[PDB]
């Protein structure tokens, strides 16, 4: 309650800090040890679990280190030497990220993390990623590193292990720059490759690195998807752009699921309202340059139409108009179209003598 | 065929719908300058911008414009809104739908009323942009 | 549902009720500059201020007005006033009431007759501020 | 970013006057002349200036309330002596982003007005003045 | 405090001449023109002013409804002799706070109108002074 | 050729200033003064000049929006120290045949206006300036 | 080939006004080469429209 008049003059020196973190990029480390286990979040080095291993402290260290900013947070979860992984994925399955890594793995626990991923994309419709050893997966959300015997200091780091470099440089990069061409001044040396393989190995679709210019850099910014359909776009190859992409898709969320899932009665009227709503919220992206003018919103017709032709419906002689106007139990089918800019990559200059 | 008649109107504004509504228009119109060029006796013009211009008719079941608007414009804040029209005309073979977006009101009626008359209450308005759904 | 007929309509001014009272209207009309920003073809607009305007119309039944500011217009100083205006149709659900304050009348009218019509009366007045009674 | 209801408007301003707050006051102005001397070099066609210094000028205009102007300083001019005032105007949109306010120091007057009236015309005041000195608080 | 209604209107203005009330009055007006010159202090870049005294200025406007102005000085200008007159003006509002009313001294008018007049326009006279010295009675 | 829709709108202009895009802005102008002189030769009624030299001038017209002009030289200005900008105009308008871009350098403004506010009046802020050169950028 | 390496691979956006100040860059190298006499002052640089 009311207490003596106080007067209380503060002194703090809050200028200790260097390579600020940035607000975005929240990466998930899985490990297996002994003790500490559970999920151990570490914001700085300052904060770190005294009980884990060598191996698991080396492997964070290299988790922390980013491109120009460090990660956001760190959620480590550490399972006992003898576990399934399953465990640990329905636990991450509550908890919200960018990426997920996994330092110490086996051929087999690499396809259930795929498939685990591959289903959270599609079937749920949750847009995360994650950073694997060697994986052939042809999806976007997969990103599959493929060099071996990376000399950090005197240890021949193991492909798996640098895959925690890997994921923290990604997610240090921030929205406007790539990660195209970027030196690790911590690595010394790689094994040989030559060009033309490098080139037919990265045209694949892969994560390598090269020796060119001064230091070594990261070849490409490639992803794992390697075929193109014709809904399928030649842009979804690129890491910067799937990444604007997910945090547009989680950033929707704020307005689709809080409000109109469960409260709103489904009646085409309100899907007009919705795709204005969602409109109106594009367009405050596009005043601040995140992405390029002129995106449109609105009914996805071919899902919608599949949908139609799953139940009993004769989809002849039926106008468009008509098609649009049918309701579709208590589903939605929305479709939007937006562009983002990409990074300088490719540069073609002609001198007149 | 047939002209779609106005019977079958419909309008949203501010996401309620309107139950009452006599009437609804909204117009673009351009703004030209003449210019004469010579050796031509025809006189040319430039187009140079837009203005967005329109008004709603309606009953006075209630005092909608009032909470709307009135606090806030003694405070000296303008709000914007957004209204969607809707026309579908059975006999005609599609609908129409157009959104029309920052829209500012010209004035605001707080009472009128005359001996042996229903109360009727028009409001202007400008707006900057519109969006078409659902074209013909 | 139901839309308010005038014909319910009753007036207090200046704290006594008037019995003879035909229409009564009040609005608030707005200022407006027409403002152009680089790179875009739409025209858009600054709110700067309002204006309220009314008028009243009466039946010649007593010589209210001159008892209210006849005296005091010549004397040079000018009077203020305060005006009630409730509707309250019994179809309709509710009523509605609005305070209308600092009201200042525009002219005066001594004296206007024809041979076979009954006298009628018409004030318009400016008014500042409002307040907001039984809001429906 | 920009828009037209972020545009600054002259109603929602204010102006302190030696500590005391003015009320029937309808504009309000203030700027600095510098001045600057032409400068020829050698080789280069185009002329160039060098700054040399900055005068102040400014004006207020009232409507005719009271007599406020005079009590300042109409019996203060007489004897030979000259006050100088201190001026505060803040501009406080709500549209705008927050508020800008400025104050204007050792504020001299350039004259003062015993009478001026005519029939059926309302009567105003202004004041121009001259300053040599400026505070910025919370500009935007 | 500030309303519209104080503000003070010039039709109900009045202006007494050498003693007597004129009637026929259009508009009064008074002012003083401060001197200062400039002076540039080293190490500032503000330059600042000195005052050095004052000016008066003023004039009136009348209806023609009469020869007043000629009775007063015709004779004496010619002969060589200047007079000088004492004016009052008091500006009274019903309205506003009050009144307030001005003694201006030592006036010593600039030009005489002999005639002014041209077919389908209504008749006026204005005549510019100048004045030295100035009371305050009944200041608001 | 020549046609109506030819003709650039200034509603397509933009302007940096100090590299940041201005754009709250009304109107930019910027102008060359020759210096010729009068030269007279005998057997030739006829006068003719002689070319010495060019003076640059111009100014720039925005919306009161924000306290820009401030934070760039106010404090610059009492100190004794005159900053230098460069400034780039870009006409695009669809209709033209493309667009024109021009940098101008070295410019030195002329005065700062710390308060100008009006009842009832949107605010508006025009800045004079001088310069000396200039490149050109994608002409016609 | 080494001024463009160092600064512009995958740091900025490929928008128009980074165009133009990659232009201006190379523009200015070039102005710079022109005051050892290596090569003639009327140097221009401007978007291949063709390609």
């Amino acid at each position: 309650a009311i207490g003596l008049p106080s007067i209380n003059i503060s002194f703090k020196e809050l200028a200790t800090t260097v390579k600020e973190r940035s607000a975005r990029g929240i990466i998930a480390m899985v490990l297996k040890d002994a003790k500490a286990l559970g999920l151990n979040e570490i914001h700085e080095k300052e904060d770190i679990p005294v009980d884990l291993s060598a191996e698991n402290k080396e492997y964070i260290n290299l988790a922390l280190m980013g491109n120009v900013n460090t990660p956001n947070k760190l959620l480590v979860y550490v399972i006992e030497g003898e576990a399934d992984i399953q465990t640990a994925l329905d636990f991450l399955e509550t908890k919200e990220f960018n990426y997920l890594c996994m330092p110490k793995a086996v051929e087999a626990d690499k396809t259930a993390i795929k498939n685990w991923i591959i289903k959270l994309r599609d079937i749920d419709k949750v847009k995360v990623k994650a950073v694997l050893g060697k994986v052939v997966g042809n999806h976007e959300g997969i990103i599959n590193f493929t060099t071996e015997d990376v000399l950090v200091g005197e240890k021949k780091y193991s492909v798996d292990e640098f895959t925690s470099r890997v994921a923290g440089l990604i997610a240090g990069t921030p929205l406007s720059q790539s990660v195209t061409y970027t030196k690790l001044s911590d690595v010394v040396d790689i094994p040989k490759m030559t060009k033309v393989d490098a080139e037919s190995r990265v045209n694949k679709g892969e994560l390598i690195l090269i020796k060119e210019a001064g230091a070594i850099r990261i070849a490409r910014g490639v992803n794992s998807l390697t075929e193109l359909t014709a809904e399928k776009g030649e842009m979804f190859q690129k890491i910067k752009i799937v990444d604007t992409l997910d945090i547009i898709h989680s950033d929707i969320r704020k307005v689709i699921i809080d409000d109109y899932i469960g409260k709103v009665t489904n009646s085409y009227d309100n899907k007009c309202l919705l795709i204005v709503a969602i409109k109106s919220y594009l367009e405050e992206l596009e005043k601040s340059a995140l992405i390029e003018s002129d995106s449109t919103v609105e009914i996805d017709f071919e899902a919608q139409k599949s949908y139609l032709k799953s139940k009993g419906v004769d989809l002849s002689y039926m106008t468009l108009q008509e098609i649009k106007e049918a309701n579709t139990g208590s589903k939605v089918f929305l479709k939007a179209k937006i562009k983002v800019l990409d990074a300088m990559e490719d540069i073609d200059l002609s001198i007149e003598i | 065929r047939n002209v779609m008649s106005g019977t079958w109107g419909e309008l949203w504004l501010d996401g309620n719908k309107v139950a009452e509504v006599k009437k609804f228009q909204a117009k673009m119109e351009f703004t030209k300058e003449d210019i004469i060029i010579a050796g031509q006796m025809g006189t040319d013009t430039k187009y140079m911008g837009y203005k967005g211009k329109g008004s709603i008719t309606l009953y006075h079941v209630s005092s909608r414009m009032h909470k709307l608007i009135g606090e806030k414009i003694k405070r000296g804040s303008e709000p914007r809104f957004v209204a969607i029209s809707k026309l579908n005309d059975p006999d005609s073979y599609g609908a129409e739908r157009i959104a029309v977006k920052n829209i500012a009101f010209d004035d605001l009626t707080l009472a009128d009323w005359e001996v042996g008359v229903k109360g009727e209450i028009e409001a202007p308005f400008t707006f900057t942009e519109y969006d078409f759904l659902d074209i013909i």
